[PDB]
């Protein structure tokens, strides 16, 4: 139940810097104020960033870095796959106040996915049909969050924040927790980002090789890029 | 002698083995365990649905106890073709797929590999690499009708045979002959389909039986789907062997006050050695010692002048030293443990040195 | 031909180049035999078809 629009709005993407932002917990091995360096596909330090103030369709790639800096939990879905219809097993994520659910199978979409809100809000007219599936799964700011996808695995980082900065990004270090873990296959090549009745940034991941510092309680508090520029690479 | 390979031994101190400390008993502690699989509508069904509409299903990421299914007695048939029953709570497959109906009790049998019928060729047929089993077991008592439960229908008649894994459930009026039919019964075309005549009063073979099939799939998806695991009983202060979730390995496990962020499972100090697990039953940090270890060695006057010796046990603390078990006046010392060598509290030169300043000699041994 | 046989259910294995010849009902499952097979105890020698 959708029909289409007409305030076709195509802001032009900007483009801002990365700084330091980006790094997850590789493993789930404890360990204590320790230096270990560790080969993984990484968002690389000072990369250009693209940012966006109607939602187009991105490239998946290998992993994805994805930022909301909102006001009162305004993000709200998520929508993945290959050709994002009923041709093929395509995925379904929103983001609920104590959790995310996530539906994993064929859903048709028109050119407007919209969640809605009624003034207490009833509505979900994002999508059209959905015939066959199996999995489905239950449990200001600046909400971080990597989404990644590795043989047969499809995983999600998250982490919130609180900041007073507003023009971009902060100069601080956060590591990003593990949260969701799905021990599912399905080809992911694009993906897009659900609007709600708000500016987010974007960023690509590369493989490429870290070094992370570990203090007493196992926290990461430190982070160097091995193939940077000299010093780092020293 | 033997590790020198000769009847005479020089005075002096000579290495022959190592003193390893042995496992005691294992234990094993899996986690929680939860998910288990429905089977409980499966077998408790209100109703199956016809032999030709069989009802199919699919299992997939939950815990499937077999203990239970195997155990139970109330089944007429339980007959498992691909593997053996008794090991299927020890290997599994990604996915597990139920067949659900109702045949008559002569039929039972038709559903096997190597097995064709009428409900084979026409309702339902399994190939002959089919894996898996099928349990059977009679409800005369309800889906039998004293009227004659007509509810249950199967095909009859049909120009081919069925294929493995297909379901039909076609009306097509059948046409024996070559005399074409709009939809009308005639001479040479007929309803494939026919109703079963269930009845209390009906005789062995003829009451209505309740079958379902279970198959087990490996596409290339991980295993997800078998029965649980067991859990023993956590000891400590006793070198032991364990299987902490997959990490398995020996060692004393004792109580840790280190602390975990509330996501890893195990830590390690260095060079990937583990360090400290948590159980995952009752989520609390323990700690893992290596069990204690250390060559021996041997203390002699010389073959020569004597033929009793001294035993030195290296780095290892004087609590556990098991046919040398007691001996004589144990010694400690901060080299080991001295066994056969009574101390004395003089100052003479070193003969054969020991080891932190100690050493020993020939009065007896000194 | 059903003059030929072979063991299907044991205890355990067999040593190298070791015969084992005998012919008892196995308790395959929980319930005890007691020299009827009854339910879980099967006869462990079957013929070929
Ligand atoms: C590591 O975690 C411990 C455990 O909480 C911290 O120790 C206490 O932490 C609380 C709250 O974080 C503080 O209110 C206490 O003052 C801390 N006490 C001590 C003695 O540290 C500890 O601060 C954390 N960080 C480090 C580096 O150990
Ligand atoms: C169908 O229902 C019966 C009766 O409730 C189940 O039998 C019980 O199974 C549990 C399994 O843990 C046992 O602890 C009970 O002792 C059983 N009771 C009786 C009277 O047998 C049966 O398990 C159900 N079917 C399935 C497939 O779960
Ligand atoms: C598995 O979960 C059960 C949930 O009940 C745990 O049982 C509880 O454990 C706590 C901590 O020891 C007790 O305070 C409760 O009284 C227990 N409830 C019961 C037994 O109903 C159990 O500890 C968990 N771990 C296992 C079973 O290994
Ligand atoms: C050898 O083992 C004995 C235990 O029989 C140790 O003595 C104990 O040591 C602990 C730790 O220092 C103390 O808390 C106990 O009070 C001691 N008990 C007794 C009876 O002495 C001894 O320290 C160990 N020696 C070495 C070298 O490891
Ligand atoms: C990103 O690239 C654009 C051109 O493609 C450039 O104008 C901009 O300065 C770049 N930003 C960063 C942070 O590198
Ligand atoms: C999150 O899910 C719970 C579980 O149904 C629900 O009670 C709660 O309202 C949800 N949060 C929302 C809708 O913001
Ligand atoms: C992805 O597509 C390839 C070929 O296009 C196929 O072999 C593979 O099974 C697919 N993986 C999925 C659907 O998870
Ligand atoms: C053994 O000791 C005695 C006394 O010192 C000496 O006479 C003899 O030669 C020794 N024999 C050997 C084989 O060392
Ligand atoms: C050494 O001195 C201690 C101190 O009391 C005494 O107990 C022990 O018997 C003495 N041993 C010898 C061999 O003199």
């Amino acid at each position: 139940q959708c029909v289409n629009f007409t305030t076709r709005t195509q802001l032009p993407p900007a483009y801002t810097n990365s700084f330091t932002r980006g790094v997850y917990y590789p493993d789930k091995v404890f360990r204590s104020s320790v230096l270990h360096s560790t080969q993984d596909l990484f968002l690389p330090f000072f990369s250009n960033v693209t940012w966006f103030h109607a939602n187009p369709v991105l490239p998946f790639n290998d992993g994805v870095y994805f930022a909301s800096t909102e006001k009162s939990n305004i993000i709200r879905g998520w929508i993945f796959g290959t050709t994002l219809d009923s041709k093929t097993q395509s995925l379904l994520i929103v983001n609920n106040a104590t959790n995310v659910v996530i539906k994993v199978c064929e859903f048709q979409f028109c050119n407007d996915p919209f969640l809605g809100v009624y003034y207490m809000e009833s509505e979900f007219r994002v999508y059209s049909s959905a015939n066959n599936c199996t999995f489905e799964y239950v449990s200001k700011n600046l909400r971080e969050f990597v989404f990644k996808n590795i043989d047969g695995y499809f995983k999600i980082y998250s982490k919130h924040t609180p900041i007073n900065l507003v023009r971009g990004l902060p100069q601080g270090f956060s590591a990003l927790e593990p949260l969701v873990d799905l021990p599912i296959g399905i080809n992911i090549t694009r993906f897009q980002t659900l609007h709600i009745s708000a500016a987010y940034y974007v960023g690509y991941l590369q493989p490429r090789t870290f070094l992370l510092k570990y203090n007493e309680n196992g926290t990461i508090t430190d982070a160097v890029d091995c193939a940077l520029d000299p010093l780092s690479e020293t | 002698k033997c590790t020198l390979k000769s009847f005479t031994v020089e005075k002096g101190i000579y290495q022959t083995s190592n003193f390893r400390v042995q496992p005691t008993e294992s234990i094993v502690r899996f986690p929680n365990i939860t998910n288990l699989c429905p089977f409980g509508e499966v077998f408790n069904a209100t109703r199956f649905a016809s032999v030709y509409a069989w009802n199919r299903k699919r299992i997939s990421n939950c815990v499937a106890d077999y203990s239970v299914l195997y155990n139970s007695a109330s089944f007429s048939t339980f007959k498992c073709y691909g593997v053996s029953p008794t090991k299927l709570n020890d290997l599994c497959f990604t996915n597990v797929y139920a067949d659900s109906f109702v045949i008559r009790g002569d039929e039972v049998r038709q559903i096997a590999p190597g097995q064709t019928g009428n409900i084979a060729d026409y309702n339902y047929k399994l190939p002959d690499d089919f894996t898996g089993c099928v349990i059977a077991w009679n409800s005369n008592n309800l889906d039998s009708k004293v009227g004659g439960n007509y509810n249950y229908l199967y095909r009859l008649f049909r120009k081919s045979n069925l294929k493995p894994f297909e379901r039909d459930i076609s009306t097509e009026i059948y046409q024996a002959g070559s005399t074409p039919c709009n939809g009308v019964k005639g001479f040479n075309c007929y309803f494939p389909l026919q109703s079963y005549g269930f009845q209390p009063t009906y005789g062995v073979g003829y009451q209505p039986y309740r079958v379902v099939v279970l198959s087990f799939e490996l596409l290339h998806a991980p295993a997800t789907v078998c029965g649980p695991k067991k859990s023993t009983n956590l000891v400590k202060n006793k070198c032991v062997n364990f299987n902490f979730n997959g990490l398995t390995g020996t060692g004393v496990l004792t109580e840790s006050n280190k602390k975990f962020l509330p996501f890893q499972q195990f830590g390690r100090d260095i060079a990937d050695t583990t360090d400290a697990v948590r159980d995952p039953q009752t989520l609390e940090i323990l700690d893992i010692t290596p069990c204690s270890f250390g060559g021996v060695s041997v203390i002699t006057p010389g073959t020569n002048t004597s033929n009793q010796v001294a035993v030195l046990y290296q780095g290892v603390n004087c609590t556990e030293v098991p046919v040398y078990s007691t001996g004589s006046n144990v010694f400690q010392t901060r080299a080991g443990c001295l066994i056969g060598a009574e101390h004395v509290n003089n100052s003479y030169e070193c003969d054969i040195p020991i080891g932190a300043g100690i050493c020993a000699s020939y009065q007896s041994i000194i």
